[PDB]
């Protein structure tokens, strides 16, 4: 505003941002899916005092003793 | 099969392969870059040297001890999760309902055959395997020519060049008669 006072030839009258007036899932619903939530804290303290023993589940290309199991241990 | 599992080995170590005539290539290197040993876990603990197999494009493929890692899935079906033996133990059974005069001759007469048992120390990793087996003083002795193909080829070039052999044929209008049910009691 000063610099368009003291400037003469900035013509004023000026709607500077001159604009356009601009105005203003389904898989779920299937005939067969049913999309249940396992209750993860239910499900999650149900398994959870399940315990598991593990004893060395190694298997990545070892060979002694064709058959191998994983959580070898009990608990 | 074995090769199947190799393309399992290629997955494993990230070769990106599902075609038959990837397969052929891998079938290749089964005759070509893949042999025996005849120590399973101890050479399993010990470090191989992953030999690069070069593609007919020249792309390097190392394989390490699986060359002859695939090969105790033949000795150990389980691997592939299919119970069995091993040919070694199944061949015993087949000794077991022989007779002890003459598996003694049995054990003379190993007649190895097939493409299929062509590796280093094969045979000799197989003594090894039935000496373990067989009980002592028992002598082992293999056959198995370096033609363990053609040795049924030239079988038959002998056995279809006899004149007893019209019998052991069967004529053309004999099926043509009745049927085939003929032929197998003619094929026992």
């Amino acid at each position: 505003d000063p610099k368009y006072a003291d400037l003469p030839g900035i013509a004023r009258n000026e709607p500077d941002v001159y604009e356009t007036s601009d105005l203003p899932q389904e898989e779920l619903t299937s005939t067969s899916v049913e999309h249940i939530i396992v209750n993860p804290n239910a499900a999650y303290d149900k398994f959870k005092d399940k315990r598991v023993g593990t004893k060395g589940l190694d298997f990545s290309d070892r060979i002694g003793k064709t058959k191998r199991t994983g959580y070898e241990s009990g608990e | 099969d074995v090769s199947r599992f190799l393309r399992l080995y290629l997955r494993k170590e990230g070769y990106d392969f599902h075609s038959s005539s990837e397969f052929e290539i891998v079938k290749a290197i089964k005759e070509r870059a893949c042999y025996l040993s005849i120590n399973p876990q101890k050479d399993e603990t010990l470090e191989t040297e992953k030999a690069q197999y070069y593609l007919p494009d020249g792309s390097t493929i190392e394989i390490g001890p699986s060359r002859f890692r695939a090969p105790e899935l033949l000795f150990r079906p389980d691997l592939i999760g299919e119970e069995s033996e091993g040919i070694h133990e199944v061949l015993v059974f087949a000794i077991q309902k022989s007779d002890m005069d003459l598996r003694r001759t049995l054990f003379s007469n190993i007649v190895l055959s097939g493409g299929s048992t062509l590796f280093k120390g094969f045979g000799d990793r197989l003594l090894s395997e039935v000496k373990k087996l067989a009980p002592k003083d028992v002598k082992i002795r293999i056959s198995a020519p370096q033609e363990r193909l053609y040795s049924t080829w030239i079988g038959g070039s002998i056995l279809a060049s006899l004149d007893t052999f019209k019998k052991m044929w069967v004529s053309k209008k004999e099926y043509e008669e009745d049927g085939a049910r003929s032929i197998h009691r003619k094929t026992f």
